């Protein structure tokens, strides 16, 4: 998850010569590409900015999976965004694996694992 | 002999000594190594060449005692590394032999002959 797809072949490669050669792009080195990618997507505007506005985070979950493949595991929230009061604070904490029932805000920030295009 | 052209250079039958040394390391003596190879009762087609592999600083500080013999080449490199030990025909030769060069290391006692075993 956190090397970017680490694979024996190209350690081994990488342990004949201590370095990265370059090769000559193949149908099957090209295939190599399609994998998932660690990035973080913003509610304000997109394709869920409905589900922004106090919706469920399951709905988003289960919406994001059936039509992009996209796995959401985690909410990224302002620290003051339960507060009444306008803050300037920018900080946000993590938070993993929400349930169904967890509601969203229009100032979150997704994780999520999205599909090479 | 650089990567390139020692693997243009074909080596079969030869000697590949691979030394772990430094600028600072205490001086073994290579001569003591080389000379009994050079015996003057082996024919001069006889001879086995021998192939340095280890830093070239090491080896400025025993050339002066080793450039009066026939046939000696060095690689600057490191023995620990596979592009190094292909490029002189490791596969190809009579004998190779691991020297802990740098045998002034004052560690723990096992811990000393880390290199020559990797």
């Amino acid at each position: 998850l956190v090397t970017g797809g680490a694979t024996p072949e190209l350690e081994a490669l990488i342990a004949e010569e201590n370095a990265l050669r370059g090769g000559y792009s193949t149908p099957q080195t090209l295939a190599n590409r399609d994998r998932c990618r660690v990035a973080q997507l913003a509610l304000l505007d997109g394709p869920f900015a409905d589900l922004g506005d106090g919706g469920c985070y399951g709905d988003l979950f289960c919406k994001a999976l059936k039509t992009y493949n996209m796995l959401c595991f985690g909410i990224y929230r302002l620290r003051d965004a339960h507060l009444s009061t306008p803050s300037q604070c920018t900080k946000r904490y993590v938070i993993t694996n929400p349930p169904y029932e967890f509601e969203l805000v229009p100032t979150d920030l997704i994780f999520c694992l999205m599909q090479f295009d | 002999l650089t990567r390139s052209e020692a693997a243009m250079t074909v080596l079969s039958g030869h000697v590949v000594v691979c030394i772990f040394g430094d600028v600072s390391s205490a001086l073994i003596g290579l001569r003591n190594l080389v000379m009994p190879l050079r015996a003057s009762n082996f024919h001069y087609h006889e001879l086995k060449h021998i192939v340095f592999v280890g830093s070239i600083e090491y080896l400025k500080r025993e050339w002066e005692t080793l450039h009066n013999f026939p046939k000696v080449s060095i690689l600057p490199g490191t023995p620990l590394s596979r592009a190094d030990l292909r490029a002189v025909n490791i596969n190809l030769c009579d004998m190779c032999v691991i020297l802990s060069a740098n045998q002034n290391n004052i560690d723990d006692t096992s811990l000393q002959d880390k290199e020559c075993i990797l």
